[PDB]
């Protein structure tokens, strides 16, 4: 459709270095009566109405980060996306000037090249309220590891469920785009008593498999 | 507040002589604001500046320090200001601040306020002048208040004109009435737009200690376009002066060209009264254009069965179409769309087809290329127009609607209107093109795609229209409205383009059922049907004739009386029905007790 | 371009009607076609409905021709939302786009040509479906204990749950350390509302040092709260 998408949903740039926004569009954009081509780079935050900041896709235009912008290609793109994280961070796709139909899709999202350093792993009990613990029971957490980067087990009661966690996670507590995150058990409140006998396991993309630890409710 | 303002209306003068002239003048006897000010009745409001105006004050110590004039005074665009150092006169262009009581007083080293230049602190000192004594004078008469400092300021042909006078007072807070002429001071070239101003206190409140003076008078009037006749003296001076305007006897002792009327009957004007109203009307409402052929098919033309017509004597409906939600589109070419719902014009050029949703973007009037050149486009000469709407919902179908194909291609017909149309393999500019062999090609695709596929896809129908102006009788136009009837007034009136100014009565006047309005033994019009009640009006003309001022002479008196020649009383005005006083300057340049003679009223 | 502004930031019910509130003026409303805001506030508002908000003139996909169905909201010279069948489409960004600079010296309602991708933006706002139970003043003392949280990996936090929105009032962390972010929002659990398992970077040394509070909801949950506890 005229709608206009990206490819790559999140970028993937290291810190200043020139990765590229791919993305697709409907037909004949480079049309025979305006010669300029109508495909434009979308340039602006998740949750906005997607603005055009690259008029005819050959550079950025005013207001464009200039490191997110460049050559388009009739039903496709490709513009630059440099140091992603930052500056090309700003929400991206090809977007159309075409006609009443035209428009962006959802945009490559800002991220970036990372580290991906272990997490913690032993015992992880709740405290002395296990009898209504929920989700946290059975938690591992992890730094200087993007938030893609680690993970952790859903070791409620010793069951080792490795990769299991329900989980979340944020940007960079170390500069080479290494985040910081948590994860634990999955359940309902009262289930993190039966959970309370609670190890922790947890893994990295930079790191080795899940392996654990564990200990009795009210205690480490 | 009168008989000041009159200046020397330029450089070219001379001796012994009435002269009758149009000038911007203040007229006679109109009111003055008097800016009464007294300390905490007190602040320099910023006044417009209209026309020009008249300026006076209550002075000596130069208290009145200055003036702003400009558009703004204070943000973006240059401004005039004029500063009374206490020698002499500054002068300045530059685009000043002054958000408060205006205090941005700094000056240049040599006599600083006192010779040298005040205001520095601007941006765009285009112009900057330096005078002599012009503070001094001023200050050079007898205590303040005692004396007004009298000017005109005028602003035309990128000149502002200053001209002044200084004259003595006896009271501190008024504006004698004592005849004086003004001398030209400037004729500054500096071009910028005024139309606000303000005086210039600069944070003073004077040792001068009439009431610890916070405090003055001074007086704004405007300047209105006026005859004037200027009596010269044999050294050249401006020595009296007629505004002849005022009064009936005003106008007629500059019709006469003498400051002294003999007893007499004289012919000074003529009246004409002003119609009151607009009638406008027009028959009932036939001819309407056949656009529901080429606009509204169940059914539209695809791309080569493009139905196409030209159509006249007609009344267009296109306010409606325009008032339309239905269009997904439509642009104008030619003149825009919000007046050809009322416009005229000597014929339409109009025509129907469909697109997919895409190929909208090639269609217009003004736009070319190889999608439109090779199965429609028009030449971009009418004042041409475009119109889309659904045919996904409608004359498409699922699969792309394969009897609505796509643009068939013919690179060498470049003939606006003929612009391809054909169902034919014939892509080249010159090859043999025949039906399908080696030497000539066909694209072929399918338009009409359904409402379900991507919003590039969803095809339009479209119409495109294309109206011609020329000299020759317009006869396509929008609706026209008709009016409300205003019988017994003067009033501008409209039938079938009969155009006049005219008393509209109901009228005895028999006339066949085949004609529309009476000649008379001059043949100029006087009656007419109405051609929407067939009511038989007859026109009669707004009242006219000579004006006559009856007078003693003036050496015996003043007084005045004056004849409306031929007319009855009862058109003449809105009158106040005192004996020997004409409420003129306002009423008619009379206004006053009424008798009725067979000469007029 | 237009006067832009977006609100009405609100959570779809499944199959229920779908609202939003916009400001626009000029050729971005009347001349190009505004966009109606069609994509998830994830990512950028896609402009899947097409609109004149000055003619009542539209466009769509057939998902978005009613999931983001819009009226002229006349006082504004905009947009607002009228969209039934509520669902993830129409959780959508509330949004409406102010179109492409108008592509000639045209009349009347003319984007044959130039897009409904804004020239102006109004910001736009939030959506979600709203599937989620309103609820969330229920908390749950666990999060990593100090073997698990084991020293520069370390967090303090809290276990959300019944939480209508996922962004908890009590931030799972009680404020005792922020070495990186990582106490982000809840996920929709067994309980069908939000549960929690996330905490900010932290000392794991004791309970107290890696402090924590619990309560899930925010002002969307009608329940919000921050009631203490901790890890191990
Ligand atoms: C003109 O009229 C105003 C009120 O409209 C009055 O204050 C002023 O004094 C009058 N002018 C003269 C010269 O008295
Ligand atoms: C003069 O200045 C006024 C006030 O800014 C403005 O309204 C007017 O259009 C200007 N006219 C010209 C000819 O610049
Ligand atoms: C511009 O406008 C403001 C209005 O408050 C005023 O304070 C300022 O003095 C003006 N002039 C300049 C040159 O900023
Ligand atoms: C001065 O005036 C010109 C217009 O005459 C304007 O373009 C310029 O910006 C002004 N400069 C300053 C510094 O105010
Ligand atoms: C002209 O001006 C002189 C100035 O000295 C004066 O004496 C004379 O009376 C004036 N009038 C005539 C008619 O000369
Ligand atoms: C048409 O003519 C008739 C004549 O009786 C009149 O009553 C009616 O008002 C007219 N209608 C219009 C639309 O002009
Ligand atoms: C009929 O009239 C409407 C309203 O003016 C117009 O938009 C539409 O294109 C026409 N055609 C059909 C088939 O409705
Ligand atoms: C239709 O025309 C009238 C003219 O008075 C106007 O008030 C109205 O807003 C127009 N409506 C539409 C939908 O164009
Ligand atoms: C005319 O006026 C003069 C004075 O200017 C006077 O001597 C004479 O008597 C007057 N005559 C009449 C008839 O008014
Ligand atoms: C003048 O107007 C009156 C009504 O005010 C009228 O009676 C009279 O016939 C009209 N004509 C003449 C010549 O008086």
């Amino acid at each position: 459709d005229i709608v206009m998408t990206q490819s790559p949903d999140s970028l993937a740039v290291s810190l200043g270095e020139r990765a590229t926004i791919n993305c697709r569009s409907s037909q004949s954009v480079l049309y025979s009566s305006n010669n300029e081509n109508y495909l434009a780079w979308y340039q602006q935050k998740p949750g906005q109405p997607p603005k055009l900041l690259i008029y005819w896709a050959s550079t950025r235009e005013s207001g464009i980060p200039d490191r997110f912008s460049g050559s388009g290609s009739g039903t496709d793109f490709t513009l630059t996306i440099s140091r992603l994280q930052a500056e090309d961070v700003a929400v991206y796709y090809c977007q159309q000037y075409y006609s009443l139909p035209r428009t962006f899709g959802q945009g490559t999202k800002v991220e970036i090249k990372r580290t991906v350093a272990a997490p913690s792993v032993f015992i992880f009990p709740p405290s002395d309220e296990q009898l209504k613990s929920g989700t946290a029971s059975v938690v591992c957490l992890l730094n200087n590891f993007y938030p893609r980067e680690a993970k952790v087990q859903w070791k409620v009661d010793n069951a080792l469920q490795s990769g299991n966690s329900q989980e979340s996670v944020t940007e960079q507590d170390s500069k080479d785009s290494t985040y910081s995150l948590s994860s634990t058990l999955t359940l309902s409140k009262a289930d993190y008593e039966k959970h309370k006998v609670y190890a922790c396991e947890v893994t990295h993309q930079g790191l080795s498999s899940p392996v654990t630890k564990s200990f009795n409710r009210g205690e480490c | 507040s009168s008989m000041r303002g009159v200046y020397y209306p330029d450089e070219i003068f001379r001796s012994d002589t009435l002269y009758l002239t149009q000038d911007l003048f203040l007229p006679f006897y109109s009111n003055v604001t008097g800016f009464h000010t007294i300390n905490h009745t007190f602040g320099n409001p910023v006044i417009p500046f209209k026309d020009g105006i008249y300026f006076a004050a209550t002075e000596k110590s130069n208290v009145v320090r200055g003036w702003v004039f400009g558009s703004t005074m204070n943000n973006k665009s240059q401004s005039v200001i004029i500063i009374n150092n206490s020698t002499n006169v500054v002068i300045r262009a530059c685009n000043f601040e002054l958000c408060d009581n205006p205090f941005f007083a700094v000056s240049k080293p040599m006599g600083t306020q006192t010779h040298t230049m005040i205001f520095d602190n601007a941006f765009n000192c285009t112009f900057e002048y330096i005078s002599d004594a012009f503070s001094l004078d001023v200050s050079e008469k007898s205590g303040n208040f005692k004396h007004l400092r009298e000017f005109v300021f005028k602003n035309k042909d990128g000149f502002l004109y200053v001209y002044k006078g200084y004259q003595p007072i006896d009271v501190v807070r008024d504006l004698p009435s004592g005849f004086n002429t003004l001398k030209p001071i400037f004729k500054l070239p500096l071009g910028i737009n005024i139309t606000n101003f303000r005086a210039i206190l600069t944070a003073f409140s004077p040792a001068q200690d009439i009431w610890g003076t916070s405090a003055a008078a001074y007086f704004v009037g405007y300047l209105k376009p006026t005859t004037f006749m200027l009596k010269y003296d044999e050294n050249g001076t401006i020595t009296d002066a007629v505004d002849c305007s005022q009064n009936p006897l005003a106008e007629l002792k500059c019709s006469v060209k003498s400051f002294e009327i003999d007893k007499g009957i004289y012919q000074t004007s003529n009246f004409r009264v002003v119609p009151s109203g607009d009638v406008v009307r027009f028959p009932n409402i036939t001819n309407l254009c056949p656009f529901g052929e080429v606009f509204n098919a169940t059914k539209f033309p695809s791309v080569y069965a493009w139905e196409r017509k030209k159509i006249s004597n007609c009344v267009a409906d296109y306010s409606v179409l325009y008032n339309s939600t239905f269009f997904s589109t439509f642009k104008c070419y030619g003149v825009s769309a919000t007046k050809l719902n009322d416009l005229c014009f000597s014929n339409v050029y109009a025509d129907s087809f469909v697109v997919k949703g895409d190929d909208v973007r090639q269609i217009a009037p003004g736009q070319t290329g190889v999608i439109a050149d090779y199965n429609y486009k028009l030449p971009d000469d009418f004042m041409g127009c475009v119109l889309a709407w659904n045919t996904r919902n409608i004359d498409a179908t699922s699969t792309g609607n394969y009897n609505y194909k796509y643009r068939y291609l013919r690179h060498g017909k470049l003939r606006p209107f003929e612009r391809d149309i054909s169902n034919v393999p014939f892509s080249p500019d010159g090859k043999p093109c025949t039906p399908p062999a080696l030497n000539c090609y066909w694209p072929l695709n399918d338009y009409g795609f359904y409402t379900t596929t991507g919003i590039g896809y969803q095809p339009y129908r479209v119409v495109v229209l294309s109206f011609e102006l020329l000299n020759a009788p317009a006869t396509v136009c929008g609706p026209k409205l008709s009016t409300d009837l205003i019988k017994n007034q003067c009033v501008n009136f409209n039938f079938n383009g009969l155009t006049g100014t005219g008393v509209l009565t109901p009228s005895s006047k028999r006339f066949q059922p085949f004609q529309q309005f009476g000649r008379d033994v001059s043949d100029f019009t006087d009656s007419v049907r109405d051609p929407k009640t067939s009511e038989i009006l007859d026109i009669s003309p707004c009242s006219f004739g000579g004006v006559s001022v009856i007078t003693p002479g003036t050496n015996a008196s003043s007084e005045v009386a004056v004849l409306y020649q031929d007319v009855n009383c009862t058109d003449v005005s809105t009158a106040i029905h005192a004996d020997q006083l004409t409420p003129a300057w306002r009423i008619y340049s009379t206004g006053n007790n009424v008798f009725q003679t067979q000469a007029g009223c | 371009q237009v006067q832009l502004v977006q609100s009405g930031a609100e959570v779809k019910k499944p199959g229920a009607s779908v609202q939003v509130s916009c400001q626009a003026s000029a050729n971005t409303f009347t001349n190009h076609y505004i966009h109606w805001v069609r994509q998830a506030p994830g990512q950028g508002l896609e402009w899947m409905g097409i609109i004149y908000p000055t003619g009542g003139n539209t466009i769509y996909a057939q998902g978005f021709q009613g999931r983001v169905t819009m009226t002229r909201d006349t006082s504004l010279n905009t947009i607002y939302l009228e969209l039934s069948s509520l669902r993830s489409e129409d959780t959508a960004v509330y949004y409406c786009a102010r179109d492409v600079r108008v592509d000639d010296s045209w009349s009347g309602y003319d984007l044959l040509s130039g897009g409904t991708y804004f020239d102006y933006w109004g910001q736009g706002t939030l959506v979600t479906v709203s599937s989620a139970s309103t609820k969330g003043p229920s908390v749950f003392p666990l999060a990593p204990s100090s073997k698990s949280t084991s020293g520069g990996t370390a967090a303090l936090g809290c276990l959300v749950k019944d939480y209508f929105p996922e962004p908890v009032t009590v931030s799972w962390n009680s404020g005792a350390l922020t070495s990186g972010v990582h106490t982000f929002p809840a996920v929709l659990q067994s309980s069908g509302l939000y549960s929690l398992s996330s905490v900010v970077t932290v000392p794991s040394s004791s309970l107290g040092t890696q402090t924590y509070i619990c309560n899930v909801n925010h002002k969307p949950s009608n329940t919000k709260v921050d009631k203490k506890v901790e890890p191990k």
